[PDB]
């Protein structure tokens, strides 16, 4: 029944939800950046993207995504 | 190489290619029956002015029609797995080349002992001495000693290419990032031809395969005159 | 030596990993040897397979890859 | 009223006269493009002087024959006409959907002919293998509106798959079982089938190549640890099954053709025709990699795959041998739709025989990527859709129409068509055998012979198709009315006479139990 | 008539819709090759009109007009069913190329899975938090489809709402890991195949919760009955087949794949 | 909120002759018309947009 | 809608003569198409 | 040399595979510097890494298994 | 229904029993048996078993069965 599902939604579901709220804020901390290495498999640059200088990814964060030639 | 008005395969230059052959034969022999069957019923349903449209039980007959080519299709698949996995059996190769393909010519590699390699094109038309083949002559040819098992190596340095040389039973993809195996040996000294097997762009048609296979003797003498 | 022999490591068509698994053998007791001044003799089976069965443009782009830092494999 | 009656269309028979419209003109184009590859091959050397051309007009020629001719004709046309009539419905399930599948397919083919026409083209094959169909080897557009012709072909016929296989569980007369629906109507639901499951594996492998040209992905680039043959196995995972689609509702039309002049009340062995039916639509998605016997996949692979795909056989041979045991005691009548049907009978167990042949990875070694393949799938696939869709032009002309055509012209027809496509692919099998590689532009001069005997097939061809041009003229200009025709009493797609009203089956049937 | 299926008026949408799909195409094809996003936004937009005009005449025909029969429905559910089978075998091919990558990973990558030079996402911080959340929604919707056969608006609408609410946590959460990602739909083949699954799931997801804001408006105007209501069961499969591709997507790139 | 669903369902059940996609009223007519506009517009640019990119 | 022979198709078989013209327009544009695009690639 | 430093590929409390991994790398090493008659001093950081973790009964256990022809790792 | 069921029986389920019954028997035969080593992880006895000598398996295989001191 409805009861039976609104007691799984209040009493497990979003429970559930609360604690991997409170588990995923617990480590939100910035990690340290891997030292930079212009690996050839990585930074694939087959054609310019169709947006921006052509060398930036669509969601570039430049704290995390270095360019071909290192991090801005 | 193929001649004027060829039916079938190039005469086989290997053991494989022979097995091949006799392979194609029994399963052509079957394809002919089966074919003929089907007309000559087709033919035999035609000629009759006797008739019967009422319903006709199925039963019976669809046993031997599902058994006789269940049996038909088991006596092509034994000989064929056999052969399949005779070009798959471990064998001790004396020798290992490498053939990479490009757009649009092959290079071959022989680093077995020597840094040994070099890069094979299409003679135009214009420049065929006289005598020699429309397309099929290159300007250096892959030399390889007769009577002795070769592994080849393929792969490509663009796109994807197929390195294949029929008469011995040879077809194998050349694809950037991978090295694919074959194995050769000839029963035979000789020029055996081949021509690139899948399309790469527009001179697909114009990267020809040239053995030359030669007895060991005069394949050591070429490998020691190129240092 | 002629050439490489069967490995039962590597059976099938594909030979890439062969070739791979040689070049990192012989690249990793290379440095073995060098690293206490010992013989790089020893690693001489892992240089004629892979020089028998790698691609030169394979083996050019690792060393260009390994003297540059950006060598994926592990030495 | 023209607009709202053939623009924004929510009739079936309707759709079904757009779908056999839009083929046929597709069927023209796709013959020209062919044409074009027999002359450049009609004599040894070099005609239009630029083999990417060529490479474009080999590609081009196929995705209109598969995607713009045999499919829109077969389930637009065929199966949009008959479905609704032979199960007594009164349209298809989404009248409205419907007609969005068939407008998809122009944009479809603009997007082909503007891939043409920018740049250099895609020669690339109709398989768009990378790395020749990537950003470096076919740098521009051509290929990108290779594959958005490709999605939108894709959509109509996944959208269409989901309205016939509706229509065929939801909408027959309450009494009616499946197993009282004809064949025609069980091979148009098991192609929408393998339709629903082959397309959505296709639009994944091509959006993968799409981001690979634009997106900077390497799906298929070993630099970035990709795999060109992983394209491959996506590509052919649909391209078996489409293989099926292009032939099972030739195989539906054959049973109701060669049932109807055989002057039955029913095909032999009914259960047994659902039955094989099924049975190839099922082993088609457990056999592609007969396509890559050349890649170099592991020998277990290989045995495996020769070993499931010459299972089909079976199954097939119950349908080839069920249609003689329905001819078996016939009051045969001798019509055009007849000779179709004969023709297709052995010209598609040809090619299915040599298509057994190619099951053999070991013989398949010599005979990939030659001419052998090319004569194989120009009789089962070619010679078996055409035939099967020119026997069911012939027989249903009359019921779409109201008019009747010329049996004497539509005989010589046949005949002439009959000749064509024999010489034009029978050599093929000797330039196979004897090495020739497929997708050339030109071939060693020891092939000249075979070579130019099938240019000069083609051409008969040609004659054979502007024949039919007349002949379809002939039958409107002198507008001959049906009246009756013999065995309604088994096909009720003929009882709402010819042709049918805008809207049939107001009241349904009464069907009891 | 005296049979039960409904005969459709002659419309407009199905060519604007093809025509949509044209100008899509084209627009992208003149986006990656000729520097210009304009036929994209016409393409856009049309499509958004299309879409609007054409489930707009549906709810007409439906709770407006009573063309939906018992008969009707069950076609739509086939219909529906058909359409997530076709959708399952899309993600099947992306799994597929996934898995092809990973299992057999090419000296390029280092030989690894992961690759050399990738850090994966930890899968217990907001990857874990994801499959809380769509899972919940899977309850909320269960919630919300009892609530209306038992004749219950206020409750439906609190249980629809909070599906809703949870699907856009996913999205908004799932668009901060793609900006936090140190790396990109362009590192190699681990990107690709984590970026481009990943984010056609994360369309299905927005699509799947625009379907379920649709069902929000339409309960509120009172349009579904307690036994009538099949906007809102085809919605409910929808957002369970998301649910389902994410817990494989969970699975396969974010655990297995680490 | 009010259930107003049977004001709606005379609406659309007036003998007016419209067929559903016009029967809301002036309102569907301009959107219709906007539509139909903006396709056959953009269908048009895109044929001139090929007629560009077929010439170097 | 107009209903029974010639009346069920967009094109019109009142006249024996237009409709060969239109016939001829159809079909022949169909098959023109690829030699006038080969011809465009080869005149590039 | 003290004692064996921390190992990131062995991180956690169970060290087992520590063990087994250096007294492994060390008689693949002896066994590739003995069969070309080099040196097995180039052997010696898995011999002291392998003497500090792991049990004496272990070890010899495993020595005899070699001796028997018993030992189910790969040398 | 039924019907189908019984379709699916002789249609589909049988004719897979008897394609890997074929498989099966096509790939029976004795495979070479592998050298005898006395690998310490295998012929495990901590204890006799409850029946015969103490020494022997309950499906004891002389052909491909070595005990602890090899084959018999
Ligand atoms: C109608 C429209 C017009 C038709 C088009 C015209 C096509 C051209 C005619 C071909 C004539 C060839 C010729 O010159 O024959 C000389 C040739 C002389 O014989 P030969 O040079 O001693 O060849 C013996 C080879 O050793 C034999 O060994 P091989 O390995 O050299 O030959 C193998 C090869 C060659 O096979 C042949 O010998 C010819 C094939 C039979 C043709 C029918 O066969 C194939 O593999 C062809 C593939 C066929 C696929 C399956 C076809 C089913 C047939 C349907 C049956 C209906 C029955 C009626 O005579 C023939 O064999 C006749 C053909
Ligand atoms: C790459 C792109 C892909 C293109 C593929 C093309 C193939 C697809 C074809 C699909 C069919 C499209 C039909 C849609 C409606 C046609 C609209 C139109 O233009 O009407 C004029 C035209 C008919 O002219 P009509 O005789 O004066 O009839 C007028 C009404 O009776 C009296 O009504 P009304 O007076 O109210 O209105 C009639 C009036 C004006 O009425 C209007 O208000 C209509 C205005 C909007 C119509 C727009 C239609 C869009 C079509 C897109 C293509 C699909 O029409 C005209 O006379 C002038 C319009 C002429 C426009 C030309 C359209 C030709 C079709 C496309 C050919 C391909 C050209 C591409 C070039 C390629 C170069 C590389 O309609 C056609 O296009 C019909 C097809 C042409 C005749 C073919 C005969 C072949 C028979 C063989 C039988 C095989 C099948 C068996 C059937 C079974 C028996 C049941
Ligand atoms: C209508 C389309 C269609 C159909 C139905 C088929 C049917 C079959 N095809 Fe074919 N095929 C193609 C279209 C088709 N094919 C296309 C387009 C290609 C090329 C793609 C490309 O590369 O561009 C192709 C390629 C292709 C290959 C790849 C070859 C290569 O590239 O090297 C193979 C490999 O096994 C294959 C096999 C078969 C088999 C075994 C059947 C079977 O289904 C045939 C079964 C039929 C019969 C056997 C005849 C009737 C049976 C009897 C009378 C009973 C008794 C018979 C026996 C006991 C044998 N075909
Ligand atoms: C249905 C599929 C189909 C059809 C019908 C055809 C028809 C023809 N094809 Fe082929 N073709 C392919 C599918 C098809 N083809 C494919 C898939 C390839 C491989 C492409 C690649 O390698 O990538 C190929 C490749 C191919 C090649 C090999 C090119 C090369 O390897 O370089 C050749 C060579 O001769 C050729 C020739 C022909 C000829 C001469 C015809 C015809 O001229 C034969 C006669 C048939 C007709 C003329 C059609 C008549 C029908 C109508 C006009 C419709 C009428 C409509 C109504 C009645 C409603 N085609
Ligand atoms: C928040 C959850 C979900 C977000 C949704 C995504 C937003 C933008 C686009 C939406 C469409 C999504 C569908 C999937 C397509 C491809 C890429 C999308 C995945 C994505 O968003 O990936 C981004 C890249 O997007 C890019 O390239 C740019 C992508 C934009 C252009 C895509 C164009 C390609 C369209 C392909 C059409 C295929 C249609 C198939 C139809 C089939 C019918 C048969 C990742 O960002 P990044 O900076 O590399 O790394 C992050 C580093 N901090
Ligand atoms: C065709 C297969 C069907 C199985 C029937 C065969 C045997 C008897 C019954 C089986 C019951 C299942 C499991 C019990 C445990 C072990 C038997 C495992 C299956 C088996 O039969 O294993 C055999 C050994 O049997 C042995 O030890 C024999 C052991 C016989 C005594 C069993 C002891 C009973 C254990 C107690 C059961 C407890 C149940 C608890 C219930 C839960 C309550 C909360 C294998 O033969 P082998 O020679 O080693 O190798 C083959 C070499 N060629
Ligand atoms: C910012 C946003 C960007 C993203 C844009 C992309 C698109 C998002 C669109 C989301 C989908 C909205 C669908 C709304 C459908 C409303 C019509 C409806 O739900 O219609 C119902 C019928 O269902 C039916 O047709 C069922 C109709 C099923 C529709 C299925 C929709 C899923 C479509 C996915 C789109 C393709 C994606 C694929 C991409 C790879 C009407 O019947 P009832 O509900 O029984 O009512 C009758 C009772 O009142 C009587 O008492
Ligand atoms: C690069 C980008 C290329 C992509 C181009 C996109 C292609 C085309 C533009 C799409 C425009 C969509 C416009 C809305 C379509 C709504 C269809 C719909 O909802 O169709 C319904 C049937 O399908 C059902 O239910 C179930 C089916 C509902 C399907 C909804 C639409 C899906 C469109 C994309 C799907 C791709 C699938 C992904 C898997 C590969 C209703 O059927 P009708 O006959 O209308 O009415 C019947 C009446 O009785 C109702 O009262
Ligand atoms: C492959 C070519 C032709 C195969 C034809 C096989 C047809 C078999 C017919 C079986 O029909 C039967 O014929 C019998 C009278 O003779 C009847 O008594 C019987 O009731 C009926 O069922
Ligand atoms: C209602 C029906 C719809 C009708 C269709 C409307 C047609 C609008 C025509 C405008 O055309 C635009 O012209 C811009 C300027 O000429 C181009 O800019 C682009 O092209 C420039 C060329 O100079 C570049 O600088 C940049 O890429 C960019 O600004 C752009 O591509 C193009 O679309
Ligand atoms: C008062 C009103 C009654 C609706 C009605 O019966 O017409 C209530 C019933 C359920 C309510 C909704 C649900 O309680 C869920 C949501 C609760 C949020 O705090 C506000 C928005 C929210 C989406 C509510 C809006 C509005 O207050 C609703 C629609
Ligand atoms: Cu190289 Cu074809
Ligand atoms: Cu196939
Ligand atoms: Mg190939
Ligand atoms: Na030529």
């Amino acid at each position: 029944g409805a009861r039976t599902w609104r007691f799984l939604t209040f009493g497990l579901a979003l429970p559930s939800v609360a604690l991997c709220t409170l588990n995923s804020w617990l480590h939100s901390g910035h990690r340290e950046r891997p030292a930079f290495i212009p690996y050839h498999h990585l930074r694939i640059r087959t054609k310019p993207f169709s947006w921006g200088d052509g060398n930036h990814t669509f969601f570039h964060n430049p704290r995390v995504n270095p360019l071909p030639t290192g991090y801005e | 190489m193929a001649y004027p008005m060829q039916l079938g395969f190039q005469d086989a230059t290997s053991p494989i290619m022979e097995e091949l052959l006799h392979f194609h034969d029994h399963t052509l022999m079957i394809v002919f029956l089966i074919s003929s069957l089907v007309l000559y019923i087709i033919s035999l349903m035609l000629t009759t002015k006797l008739t019967h449209t009422s319903t006709m039980d199925a039963q019976e007959v669809e046993t031997i029609w599902t058994i006789l080519p269940a049996i038909i299709l088991i006596l092509i698949a034994l000989p064929s797995l056999r052969i399949l996995y005779m070009m798959d059996e471990i064998n001790n190769p004396s020798l290992t080349v490498k053939t990479m393909g490009h757009q649009w010519y092959w290079s071959y590699e022989y680093t077995d002992y020597e840094d040994l390699s070099f890069d094979s094109y299409m003679i135009p038309t214009s420049e065929l001495k006289p005598g020699e083949l429309r397309l099929l002559e290159v300007d250096n040819r892959v030399v390889l000693p007769m009577e002795m098992t070769i592994r080849m190596l393929v792969s490509s340095e663009d796109v994807l290419h197929s390195w294949a040389v029929p008469s011995l039973g040879l077809k194998t993809d050349a694809i950037p990032g991978r090295l694919n195996q074959t194995t050769l040996m000839s029963s035979r000294p000789g020029l055996y031809y081949g021509q690139c097997s899948e399309i790469c762009g527009s001179n697909h048609s114009f990267m020809p395969i040239v053995l030359e296979l030669v007895p060991l003797k005069y394949f050591e003498k070429w490998s020691a005159s190129m240092l | 030596y002629q050439t490489a022999p069967f490995d039962s490591r590597f059976p099938n068509q594909n030979q890439t990993r062969n070739c791979w698994q040689n070049y990192l053998d012989f690249h990793r007791c290379e440095k073995a040897m060098t690293a206490k001044g010992g013989d790089v003799s020893v690693c001489e089976w892992y240089r004629r397979v892979y020089k028998s069965l790698c691609p030169i443009s394979w083996v050019s782009t690792w060393d260009d890859r390994r003297a540059e830092g950006t060598f994926p494999g592990k030495i | 009223m023209f607009i709202n009656r053939w623009l924004f269309s929510t009739n079936h028979k309707d759709i079904g006269t757009l779908y056999l419209l839009f083929g046929a003109w597709a069927g023209m184009v796709g013959t020209a493009l062919s044409l074009l590859i027999r002359a450049e091959l009609g004599q040894p050397g070099t005609l239009l002087g630029d083999d990417q051309i060529y490479n474009v007009v080999v590609t081009a020629h196929a995705f209109v024959m598969i995607f713009f001719m045999v499919m829109p004709i077969m389930i637009g046309g065929f199966g949009n006409w008959l479905v609704p009539l032979m199960i007594g419905a009164p349209d298809m399930a989404f009248p409205r959907m419907n007609n969005m599948s068939f407008w998809l397919l122009p944009p479809s083919f603009l997007l082909l002919l503007a891939s043409s026409m920018v740049e250099a083209g895609a020669g690339t094959g109709w398989t768009v293998y990378p790395p020749l169909a990537g950003n470096l080897a076919h740098a521009g557009a051509s290929v990108d509106l290779t594959i958005f012709s490709l999605h939108l072909a894709g959509v109509s016929s996944i959208l269409g798959a989901i309205n016939f296989i509706t229509t065929i569980i939801n909408m027959k007369p309450p009494a009616m079982s499946q197993y009282q629906t004809p064949l025609f109507v069980w091979s148009v639901m098991i192609t929408a089938v393998l339709l629903l499951l082959s397309l959505p594996v296709l639009a994944a492998g091509i959006t993968m190549l799409l981001t690979d040209r634009n997106l900077n992905t390497t799906f298929f680039d070993p630099a970035g640890g990709g795999d060109p043959i992983l394209y491959q196995h996506l590509f052919w995972f649909f391209g078996h099954p489409e293989v099926y689609i292009l032939i099972l509702p030739g195989f539906g039309m054959i049973s109701h053709i060669v049932t109807y002049y055989s002057g039955k009340k029913e095909p032999f062995g009914y259960m047994g025709m659902v039955w094989a039916m099924m049975s190839i639509g099922f082993l088609g998605f457990i056999v592609w990699a007969h396509h890559m016997f050349t890649v170099g996949m592991d020998v277990d692979t290989r045995a495996y795959f020769t070993s499931a795909t010459m299972i089909i056989a079976i199954p097939t041979g119950v349908k080839v041998f069920s249609w003689l045991a329905t001819l078996h005691g016939g009051n045969i009548k001798w019509s055009p739709a007849m000779m179709w049907a004969l023709g297709f009978i052995f010209l598609f167990t040809v090619g299915g025989l040599t298509g057994i042949v190619l099951a053999n990875s070991s013989l398949d070694i010599v005979l990939h990527d030659t001419y052998y393949v090319v004569a194989h799938f120009h009789y089962v696939l070619s010679m078996g859709a055409v035939f099967a869709i020119m026997g069911g032009f012939v027989h249903w002309f009359p019921l779409f129409s109201g008019y009747t055509l010329n049996d004497t012209w539509a005989k010589i027809h046949f005949a002439i068509m009959f000749v064509g496509v024999n010489m034009t692919f029978f050599p093929q099998h000797f330039l196979g055998l004897s090495g020739m590689p497929r997708r050339y532009s030109d071939y060693p001069d020891a092939y000249t012979m075979w070579n130019t005997i099938s240019s000069m097939g083609s051409f008969i061809s040609l004659t054979a198709v502007m024949l039919m041009v007349f002949i379809i003229w002939e039958a409107f200009a002198s507008k001959r009315e049906v009246l009756t025709v013999d065995l309604t009493t088994t096909n009720l797609e003929w009882l709402n006479g010819c042709p049918p009203p805008y809207h049939t089956f107001e009241e349904p049937t009464y069907v009891n139990l | 008539q005296t049979h039960a299926y409904h005969m459709v008026n002659p419309s407009p949408w199905p060519l604007t819709g093809a025509l949509s799909a044209l100008l899509m195409t084209s627009g992208l094809t003149m986006w990656f090759h000729f520097n210009s996003m304009t036929l994209l936004m016409i393409g856009l937009t049309t499509n958004m009109l299309t879409m609007y005009q054409w489930w707009r005449d549906v709810i007409r025909e439906s709770t407006f007009q009573g063309h939906h029969t018992p008969a009707v429905q069950k076609g739509l559910r086939y219909g529906m069913i058909l359409f997530i089978i076709s959708e399952v075998l899309f993600f099947t091919g992306f799994f597929w190329a996934f898995y092809h990558s990973s299992l057999a990973p090419t000296p390029e990558l280092g030989g690894c899975w992961p690759p050399t030079g990738i850090h994966p996402l930890n899968p217990l911080e907001v990857p874990l938090l994801n499959t809380s959340v769509l899972l919940a929604s899977g309850v909320s919707i269960t919630w919300a489809h009892h609530s209306l056969m038992e004749g219950d608006r206020k409750h439906m609408l609190q249980a629809l709402f909070i599906t809703i609410t949870l699907g856009v946590y996913f999205t908004l959460l799932q668009a901060s890991e793609y900006y936090e990602a140190p790396f990109t739909i362009s590192d190699g083949v681990y990107g690709s195949t984590f970026f481009v699954a990943t984010g056609f799931h994360g369309l299905h997801v927005i699509i799947g919760s625009t379907f379920l804001i649709v069902c929000f408006f339409r309960q509120l105007k009172f349009h579904f009955t307690s036994n009538h209501h099949f906007g809102f069961e085809a919605a409910a499969w929808y957002w369970h087949f998301v649910d389902v591709v994410w817990l494989f997507l969970y699975v396969s790139i974010y655990w297995w794949g680490s | 909120f009010e259930n107003r669903v049977a004001e709606k369902q005379k609406l659309f059940q007036e003998d007016n002759g419209l067929p559903v996609h016009l029967k809301g009223g002036a309102t569907d007519n301009i959107l219709y018309r906007v539509t139909m506009t903006l396709c056959l517009g953009g269908t048009l640019y895109s044929l001139y947009c090929l007629g560009w990119a077929s010439f170097p | 809608y107009e209903e029974g022979p010639g009346k069920n198709i967009p094109f019109s078989v009142e006249n024996k003569w237009r409709l060969l013209a239109m016939m001829t327009l159809f079909f022949g544009s169909g098959f023109a198409a690829p030699f006038f695009i080969v011809r465009h690639q080869l005149l590039k």
